[PDB]
């Protein structure tokens, strides 16, 4: 019962199940492999040894933030649970091939994780330029098994986007047009177009640079007539719509917490936050070359770069106005899931802003390859992705688990956590305008105390995320069993009762036409 | 009936914040911490050639 | 070079580094307002017991919420593209400096007249004098000529590097079969560092650059000396 | 006329930031021209333009490559 | 005795957003006139200033007989 | 679309029926109570009165309540309210929350 | 009285400021002295006690609003518990500068730094704001 | 040109396939593929929802294009209403083995 | 939300020890890494 | 543009029958003549070391690491030119 | 050929609770088991492999 | 019981065991590459081979024998292989585009020219035209079985399938004879690189397609379709068209174009 | 079927909270502990 149950599943919620578990593993991973960053700046000098061992640390850093915790937990783990249940579906329209994609996680990892051990790993950055990640700087297997750790996390995201596709076009009540579905669902179904178009083109150019490595290809080497910047051109395409794959389910999660918490049945101005969403999702794959302004790139091109990034502020910025109005007039609930969407709010918001300074070429010149990036990033990933998912998980764990966190501890935790990486980030702003480059085990004395104050803020995060852990425990040891939750007319993924039974929706909601 | 926050909420508060006080002025001032704070106003410059 | 606690741009060697300043100042207030405006209207948002929770209809305010940020990008985009535009127009150098990227250290040619090159390597913390900064020495600078248009033409002989000079405004990437370029001027003589500014291997963080400007006839025997 | 050579004037046909195919332009052109001269039996110092542009703009590893390579019956370039 | 008089009643969330969109765009000017001239025009000036007289030969020898250059001694 | 004293006298008219359900009742106030107004003495009036027609003195008494918890901190507003519903408490016998003790905490 | 998990499928009573009239009285067993209460209801509500309209407004409602409504003291255990464990936070850097940490490079010893500044002020690093711009280059000290 | 050989649904569905296509031929919707039609939707004139339990979810799009769904179990016996707009539901369980 | 009292209520000695024994389990593997680091290094 | 054949009013299997064995098969059928005429070994053109020709940064993962896939040893040279 | 599909239709709607990857009877655990392991068998080869290839080789 | 049409599948090992072969088939490519070892490598191919044969069978049994597909899960199924085929095409985009950016700005290295010094490309009116017209025409061929199926002639579905796989089968064996004669190889600079990748994922897709299409003939066979249902057979005839609009972008692009 | 409800829908036992304890320190403390080991390795070779 216990193989048949969870590893031959074809259940939407035990599989989101699986992917939060899995998320979360890889969560700790990330965080400790972000701490071993920060100890080697947190003084000047050299902790661990040169830019190798440091850069294997960061470049791993990044994939299982992304790879491994993000998408798991935004897409396999809130999706899978909530948007069959949001559109009165069964379950998904692939069931089985749905507990694929989860399975081809934990060896995609397994992969990553040998290409740290073997040889002196893959050092190359999560980017995985050649010709450093090729066969002569990086000879032997790390940089191929991480190449091979991203195809089959590809494949996982392909396969999981044909499915959340399908069943929201195809599984809803024949009555509910796509534009009578929750904005959670939207997201997904956007975020799905965008891996279903944008991972291809990366599996593309990681398969000529394992051809250029293992075949004798010369894609991105100039002795055969290659460029290493096509192998950049390819990357980016899918770079790029990847930040907002990451992103655009947190907007579906902020949506509704900030509705659910300000006490109103729905979000303000509905069909411009469906609107803004796909317009995000379209001119995210016309701005990719944002990321290659200093390669010598021709003038109008980065004229043409500079206009299209910026212009994504007009959507974007409709969803933050509307969220305002959302809480606007609300009954406002001061519950640990509305500070984390509050958080999120206005740390996306500064972020977001960086990202306009850094829009323009010109400028970027300058701050490109600096900590002002890794400020801009930090600020809607850590403070974006990471607070929409600390979010979503405190509203919905009584959901998925039939039991209740200890609100106060969560209170704790989320201020903690805002103090944490608000210490980190922000000093990484000053870094980056005065010069410090990215990639750097060890910076010039000056840079001493920003680094400093930077690394004493990620050890506060360290804590939050053990208290985290704490707290989850707490409430799966105290066993306090929910009974009623509030405004389920509009929330009908609270309608079976927490945790709904494994089975829901087997006679499919009553819609009627009118 | 009191709750745990009536009842423990003031001293939770004024040991927390004397606490943590406590612990960072050590932490920045007695352990050998280097901050580079700016030469301007604070260092005589000598004579290096 | 950067300074103990400094928050913003190293101070400006060179006429475009001045305008990247004034420009990333305009763009720098509007962002602030921004944040604050935000922060503020949230405040604002979450500080009241009245309540309006029936629905509410967005078509007006969602003009505002456009109009409003698209003049704001346009405020921005202009002086971005003016300057991405005038540093691009020709300005006919009196010098070409090539330099190469390796992993670790760049070399350098300067080969108008005569056949002039030499590699240039951090200075080992062990090995600097009293005074010198630690990662940024090297032992042999790039000397150039103050006040004067130089074109430096920028490539690697193995993986990607990047050459930059942060108070110069210069930041070009060194990539291998191709020959990038770029144009420097500075105001004023004396030394100015750069770091390399792309992942390269072991010892990234350890191949600065120095630029020693100096008035032209200085530079032109030192040329000859390093012969 | 043109010794005051200081450096390699700014070209029309290369405009932008990648000068990959100025260098190699002017080196074909150089090697173009001297072949024509030592052929028609003329005077190679008609090439000289082209040859002080290629040694200012082009690396001396780039140039040298070639070099060797016209040497070992190589170079794919046509001169 | 008296009655109390009959006060405003409908309405005040609106009334109170009217009032305080009006106060947040009244910083952003002020703001906007401090940050300008606390941080922008200050940096034109100190500029404008530093190069007015600005000798760079004079500046160069003061540094060469510093002993800074590798150059210039 | 309407007047404010339009909107006010279909209000009235919803609580003024007389065989409204007590389904009714609570679809009104809980509709009203979401709109950006405290509701005028005469609205709160027809409602209270189809409390009694409902025999539900409790839902009288928590109607009092909400007037007071719309005017959010404009606290001049509750007492000219039960000012101007005295004769109606009065002939009803609705004792207000402060009669009760209910607005103790 | 006593909700039950296997009841989430029908209405269930709240206290909200906002639905002031829930789908259901919270509690609707009576006894015989509180049937008795709900047919004196049906006569005049002048007849009532105060203690009879308590009666009945604690048989239909659970809290008053004044009660639902109440602020608490949890702030001081979040702010409090917060400053704890930021404050536990630095114990850990205590324990990392003493036992990981080594010495940091000697370019931060007092007379290197003395040298390195005057050999800043001697290349005049940001002259123009940032550094020398600070140095008083007459006076041969620092700006006041 | 032209034998024959292929097998018709007629012939060859089975299981739940051919219950549906049964069902479609005789104008029955016993698995919910079409959107039911709203009556008038007052107490006299319910709109009548089937079931084969004794309560079964309902989402109520108020007015036309609403984006916003109103979802509320509706259990067997007396009407309900929807809380948003009053509209009236009634539940008619049972039986699905036509 | 409104829920049922724990139905395996977790005391304040409880939660002392499920907080430091979940602080410990990350902190004493980390720390006895860097504690020997150098053993690592000059090795 | 219509492309010149000219049909429909009914349908199907008939006409795309038609189609496949009057235009498609004989389409095939003339190009399999046409390739079969200008078929069989063409002269080899002289050994050049070009450097940007048979490239090896690592050795093949088959073979003695220096010989293509599908090696033939009559056209495809190696590193040091044609084989024996 | 015939067409035997109603013989197979009888076969896997045979009320059995078997699940349909073995509901064609003893050749289904068979092929199943040869899968699986292989599959977990290739899976500890894999890590013995990361094992092996995590070290400098003597 | 149900009162939806959609199917809840029931407990499945596949995906697990495909999750594995994915894991045993890239540790297997990885010891290929570094550890000169084939093993790894040919038990994840096996064990791949064996989870599509028993996925791919638990659906027809789940479909022609116990009747889960409704037109609502056809209609999925249908979105479903219309999304997967457009991700192939995006991954075919990218190799496109490393093509013509090659070709377009052709390098020093290559004499600056394409195509390069020293490359003869093959003559496209020679093998690459007939492998064309091959494809072509099995776009007609295919497009007769499915019309025959409709119309209920098993004969002749079967007799036009057959024409169809066997033109897959003859541009597959066309290609490999062309590979072999071919005077440059994929070491040959990026004109080989991206020849023979691109062709090369091609050509895979190919014997993909043709796979398909002859598990689609043994079913038809078996009477599997009937003349209304046959969504596996509409799967493989769009993976086919598939397969044929890639040829000709590959033929204009890079046998033509680029000759 | 399978159990249904609080505690019994998730592949861990809740049944007891310090066996609990234990399996989710050694689950998380898992996962964080093993970058710095992957780290000690990496130095060790060389
Ligand atoms: C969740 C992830 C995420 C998101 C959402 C974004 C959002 C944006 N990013 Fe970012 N970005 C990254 C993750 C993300 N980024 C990462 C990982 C990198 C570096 C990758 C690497 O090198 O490893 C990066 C790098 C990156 C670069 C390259 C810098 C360089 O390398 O030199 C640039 C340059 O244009 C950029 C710009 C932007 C912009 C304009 C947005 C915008 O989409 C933001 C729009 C939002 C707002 C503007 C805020 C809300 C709006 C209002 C309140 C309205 C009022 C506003 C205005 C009028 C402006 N980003
Ligand atoms: C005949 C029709 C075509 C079928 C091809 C037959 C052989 C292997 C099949 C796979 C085809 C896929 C493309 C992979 C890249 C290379 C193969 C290119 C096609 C080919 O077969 O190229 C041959 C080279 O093969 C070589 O190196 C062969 C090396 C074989 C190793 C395969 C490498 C593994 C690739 C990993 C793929 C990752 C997949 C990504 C999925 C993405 C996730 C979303 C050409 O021979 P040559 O002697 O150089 O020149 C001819 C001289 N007369
Ligand atoms: C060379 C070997 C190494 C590489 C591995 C791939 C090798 C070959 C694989 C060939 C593909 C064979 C697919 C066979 C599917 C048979 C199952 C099937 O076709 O199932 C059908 C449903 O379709 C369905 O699921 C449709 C599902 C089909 C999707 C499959 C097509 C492509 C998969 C390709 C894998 C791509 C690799 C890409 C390379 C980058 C069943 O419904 P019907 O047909 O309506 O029948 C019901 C009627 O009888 C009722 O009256
Ligand atoms: C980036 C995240 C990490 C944050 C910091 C971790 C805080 C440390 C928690 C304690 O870790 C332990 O510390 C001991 C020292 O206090 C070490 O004992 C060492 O030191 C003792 C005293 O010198 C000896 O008795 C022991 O044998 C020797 O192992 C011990 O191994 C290590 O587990
Ligand atoms: C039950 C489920 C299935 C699980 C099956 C697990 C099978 C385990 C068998 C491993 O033994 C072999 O050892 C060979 C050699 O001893 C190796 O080949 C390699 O070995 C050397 C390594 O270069 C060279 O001598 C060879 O040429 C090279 O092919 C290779 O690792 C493997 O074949
Ligand atoms: C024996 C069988 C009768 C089909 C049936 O109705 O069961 C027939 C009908 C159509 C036939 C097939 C098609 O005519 C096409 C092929 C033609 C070749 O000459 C022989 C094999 C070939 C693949 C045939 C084999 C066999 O004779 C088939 C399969
Ligand atoms: Cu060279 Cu980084
Ligand atoms: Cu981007
Ligand atoms: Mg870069
Ligand atoms: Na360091
Ligand atoms: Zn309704």
């Amino acid at each position: 019962m216990f193989i048949n149950r969870w590893l031959f599943s074809t259940n939407h919620k035990d599989i989101g199940t699986l992917y939060l578990l899995f998320g979360a593993w890889a969560g700790m991973v990330g965080t400790a492999l972000s701490l071993l960053i920060r100890a080697e700046l947190g003084q000047p000098g050299t902790l661990l040894g040169d830019d190798q061992i440091y850069n294997v640390v960061v470049t791993a850093h990044a994939f299982v933030m992304i790879f491994f915790m993000v998408m798991p937990i935004m897409i396999g783990g809130f999706g899978n649970w909530l948007v069959p249940l949001m559109i009165g579906a069964p379950d998904m329209a692939f069931p089985r091939m749905n507990n694929m994609s989860f399975w081809l996680l934990p060896p995609s990892f397994l992969l990553l994780l040998a290409s740290s051990m073997v040889e002196a790993g893959a050092g190359t950055g999560w980017t995985v330029y050649p010709p450093l990640a090729g066969n002569l700087a990086h000879a032997g297997a790390s940089v191929d098994l991480t190449i091979f750790s991203l195809h089959l996390a590809g494949v996982s995201s392909i396969l999981g986007a044909i499915n959340f596709i399908t069943t929201i076009i195809n599984m809803k009540p024949p009555a509910m047009s796509q534009y009578q579905t929750p904005l959670f669902v939207w997201s997904v179904m956007i975020t799905a177009v965008l891996l279903l178009l944008s991972l291809p083109v990366l599996a593309a150019g990681i398969t000529m640079l394992l051809t250029d490595r293992n075949l004798n290809t010369t894609f991105f080497d100039p002795a055969g007539g290659g460029d290493p910047i096509l192998y950049q051109h390819l990357f980016w395409f899918f770079g790029h719509p990847e930040v907002y794959i990451l992103i655009l389910p947190g907007f579906g999660m902020i949506s509704h917490i900030v509705t659910y918490y300000s006490g109103k049945k729905e979000p303000f101005g509905y069909m411009g936050m469906v609107w803004a969403m796909m317009s995000i999702g379209f001119l995210g794959f016309i701005v990719w070359a944002h990321h290659m302004f200093t390669v010598g790139m021709d003038v109008d091109t980065r004229a043409y770069f500079t206009s299209a990034t910026m212009i994504i502020a007009i959507p974007t910025g409709v969803k933050v106005f509307s969220w305002l109005a959302t809480l606007h007039g609300g009954n406002i609930k001061w519950s640990p899931a509305m500070m984390w969407a509050l958080g999120f709010i206005f740390l996306f918001t500064v972020g977001g802003l960086t990202g306009i300074v850094l829009a323009n070429s010109s400028l970027d010149i300058v701050l490109h390859d600096t900590y002002y990036v890794v400020a801009h990033f930090h600020y809607v990933l850590s403070m974006g992705a990471v607070f929409a998912i600390m979010g979503g998980f405190v509203h919905w764990f009584p959901l998925f688990s039939g039991y209740t966190l200890n609100d106060t501890w969560a209170k704790i935790h989320f201020a903690i956590m805002f103090v944490g990486v608000n210490m980190t980030f922000f000093p990484q702003h000053f870094l980056g305008l005065s010069g410090m480059p990215r990639r750097y085990s060890d910076y010039p004395d000056a840079y001493t105390m920003w680094n400093t104050i930077s690394s004493m803020g990620s050890f506060i995060s360290l804590t939050a995320v053990m208290l985290m852990v704490f707290i989850i425990w707490e409430a799966f040891a105290s066993k306090r069993e929910v009974l009623t939750v509030d405004l389920t007319t509009t929330n009908l993924e609270w309608l079976n009762g927490c945790p709904p039974p494994y089975h829901t929706f087997e006679e499919p909601t009553y819609v009627n036409l009118k | 009936a009191p709750d745990f926050h009536d009842k423990y909420g003031n001293a939770v508060l004024a040991s927390g914040a004397t606490f943590c006080v406590a612990v960072w002025v050590y932490m920045a001032t007695q352990i050998g911490i280097e901050w580079n704070p700016s030469p301007v106003g604070r260092v005589t410059p000598k004579e290096w050639r | 070079m950067a300074y103990p606690m400094q928050l913003g741009f190293q101070d400006a060697t060179s006429p475009i580094m001045e305008e990247l300043l004034h420009f990333h100042d305009h763009t720098l207030m509007i962002v602030f307002l921004i944040s604050s405006l935000v922060l503020y209207i949230i405040s604002l948002m979450l500080t009241t017991k009245l309540t309006h929770t029936s629905t509410m209809d967005a078509q007006e305010v969602e003009t505002i919420w456009t109009i409003l940020p698209a003049i704001i990008l346009i405020l921005i985009a202009l002086p971005s593209l003016r300057i991405l535009y005038m540093m691009d127009e020709i300005n006919n150098p009196s010098l070409t400096v090539k330099t190469m990227g390796h992993q670790w250290y760049w070399s350098y040619e300067y080969t108008d007249y005569e056949d002039l090159s030499f590699d240039s390597y951090m200075i080992p913390t062990s090995e600097l004098k009293p005074g010198e900064l630690r990662l940024l020495e090297v032992d042999n600078r790039v000397v150039l000529p103050m006040e004067m248009t130089i074109r430096m033409l920028v490539s690697s002989e193995d993986v990607l590097h990047s050459w930059a000079v942060p108070s110069l405004g210069l930041k070009t990437d060194a990539i291998p079969g191709r020959l990038n370029q770029t144009t420097l001027m500075s105001s004023r003589p004396g030394l100015y560092y750069g770091q390399c500014s792309e992942i390269c291997g072991s010892n990234h963080s350890f191949m600065p650059i120095v630029l020693e400007l100096v008035p032209l006839k200085y530079f032109e025997k030192w040329s000859a000396s390093m012969l | 006329k043109i010794k005051n050579y200081q450096t390699a004037p700014f070209d029309s046909r290369f405009p932008n930031q990648n000068q990959t195919r100025n260098c190699w332009q002017n080196y074909l052109d150089f090697h173009r021209c001297e072949k024509a001269m030592t052929a028609k039996g003329g005077d190679v110092s008609v090439c000289e333009w082209y040859r002080r542009v290629y040694k200012s703009l082009c690396p001396i590893s780039w140039v040298s490559t070639w070099d060797d390579r016209r040497a070992e019956g190589t170079f794919p370039g046509k001169i | 005795s008296t009655a109390l008089a009959k006060p405003q009643m409908r309405g005040l969330l609106a009334r109170r957003l009217r009032f305080h969109i009006v106060g947040a765009f009244m910083v952003s000017l002020g703001f906007a006139t401090f940050y300008k001239f606390a941080v922008a025009e200050k940096r034109k000036k100190a500029y404008a200033d530093f190069y007015r007289n600005y000798d760079s030969m004079k500046d160069f020898e003061e540094m060469r007989k510093a002993g800074i250059f590798q150059s210039a001694k | 679309h309407e007047t404010d004293e339009e909107f006010d006298a279909r209000w009235v008219t919803y609580f003024n029926k007389p065989d409204i359900d007590a389904w009714e009742l609570r679809k009104g106030m809980n509709t009203l109570v979401g709109y950006d107004l405290v509701p005028e003495p005469k609205i709160i009036d027809a409602a209270l009165r189809a409390c009694r027609r409902l025999n539900d003195f409790a839902s009288a008494v928590r109607i009092l309540e909400v007037v007071k918890d719309k005017a959010g901190p404009h606290k001049e507003i509750y007492p000219y309210v039960i000012q101007e519903l005295r004769p109606t408490l009065n002939e009803l016998g609705i004792s207000t929350p402060e009669e009760l003790g209910l607005d103790k905490v | 009285s006593v909700v039950k998990s296997e009841d989430y499928a029908l209405p269930s009573y709240v206290d909200r400021r906002d639905y002031p009239l829930p789908d259901v009285a919270h509690v609707k067993n009576l006894s015989a002295s509180q049937k008795a209460l709900k047919e004196k209801e049906k006569a005049s509500w002048s007849s009532l006690s105060i203690d009879e309209k308590v009666e009945l407004y604690r048989l239909k409602f659970k809290e008053s609003f004044a009660e639902m409504n109440r602020s608490t003291n949890e702030w001081k255990t979040v702010v409090g518990a917060a400053m704890f464990f930021i404050g536990f936070t630095a114990l850990l850097l205590i324990w990392e500068k003493h036992y990981v940490y080594g010495p940091i490079p000697h370019t931060f010893e007092e007379e290197w730094v003395a040298k390195q500044t005057k050999r800043m002020l001697d290349m005049k690093v940001a002259p123009i704001q940032g550094f020398s711009a600070k140095w008083d280059y007459d006076k041969n000290e620092w700006k006041k | 040109a032209s034998g024959g050989g292929v097998p018709t649904d007629e012939e060859q569905a089975t299981g739940l396939e051919r219950e549906v296509m049964l069902a479609a031929r005789k104008g029955q919707d016993p698995y919910n593929i079409l959107a039911p039609k709203a009556t008038s939707g007052t107490k006299e004139d319910p709109n009548l929802v089937p079931s084969i339990t004794n309560k079964r979810i309902v989402g109520c799009i108020c007015e036309e294009d609403n984006s916003t769904v109103i979802w509320f179990w509706l259990h067997k016996g007396e009407a309900q209403r929807c809380p948003s707009c009053g509209t009236h539901y009634k539940l008619v369980p049972h039986q699905l083995a036509h | 939300i409104t829920a049922k009292p724990a139905k395996t209520p977790t005391s304040p000695k409880e939660q002392a020890i499920g907080l430091s024994v979940t602080f410990l389990s990350f902190l004493l593997p980390a720390g006895w890494v860097l504690y020997h680091l150098d053993n690592y290094k000059k090795s | 543009a219509s492309a010149a054949k000219g049909d429909h009013g009914g349908t199907g299997a008939r006409t795309w029958r038609f189609l496949t064995f009057g235009l498609a098969l004989p389409s095939v059928a003339l190009c399999t003549l046409n390739s079969w005429l200008h078929s069989g070994h063409r002269e080899r053109p002289a050994f050049i070391p070009y450097h940007h020709l048979r490239i090896r940064t690592k050795p093949f993962s088959w073979g003695d690491g220096n010989h293509t896939f599908f090696h033939n040893p009559r056209v495809n040279p190696l590193p040091t030119g044609y084989e024996k | 050929f015939e067409n035997r599909v109603a013989e197979k239709q009888k076969l896997f709607q045979e009320d059995n609770g078997l699940p349909v990857h073995l509901k064609g009877g003893a050749t289904d655990n068979i092929l199943y088991r040869v899968t699986m392991t292989l599959c977990l068998g290739g899976t500890l080869y894999s890590l013995y492999c990361l094992g092996w290839a995590s070290f400098p080789h003597k | 019981h149900q009162t939806h049409a959609y199917h809840m599948v029931n407990p499945s090992p596949w995906p697990l065991t495909g999750a594995l072969s994915a894991l045993l088939m890239t540790s297997g490519l990885t010891m290929w590459f570094h550890f000169n070892s084939m093993t790894l490598l040919m038990i994840g191919l096996t064990t791949n081979m064996l989870t599509m044969y028993q996925w791919w069978r638990d659906v027809i049994r789940e479909s022609t024998f116990q009747g889960h597909h409704t037109p609502a899960v056809q209609k999925g199924l249908r979105y479903g292989m219309i999304l997967f085929i457009i991700s192939e095409v995006l991954f075919f985009t990218g190799f496109f585009w490393a093509f013509y950016h090659s070709s377009l700005a052709p390098t020093p290295e290559l004499g600056g020219c394409w195509p390069p010094t020293g490359i003869h490309p093959l003559n496209p009116l020679e093998v690459p035209l007939l492998n064309t017209s091959v494809l072509l025409a099995s776009g007609v061929s295919i497009t007769w079985a499915h019309h025959s199926l409709m119309e209920g002639d098993r004969k002749h579905m079967l007799q036009a399938l057959f024409i169809t796989i066997t033109l897959g089968v003859y541009f597959t064996l066309l290609q490999a004879s062309e590979y072999y004669e071919a005077p440059f190889t994929i070491s040959d600079g990026v004109y080989g690189s991206t020849f023979f990748v691109a062709t090369g994922f091609h050509g895979l897709h190919v014997i993909i397609g043709s796979t398909f299409l002859i598990v689609c003939f043994f079913r038809q066979l078996k009477f599997h379709f009937t003349s209304n249902h046959h969504f596996g057979f509409e799967a493989a005839a769009w993976y086919w068209h598939f397969v044929d609009v890639v040829w000709l972008f590959l033929y204009v692009s890079i046998y033509w174009w680029g000759s | 079927h399978y159990e249904e409800g609080p505690g019994k829908n998730i592949p861990f036992s809740v049944e007891n909270k310090w066996r609990l304890l234990a399996m989710m320190t050694l689950f998380f403390g898992s996962g964080f502990a093993a970058p710095f080991f992957i780290v000690r390795h990496q130095l060790l070779k060389k």
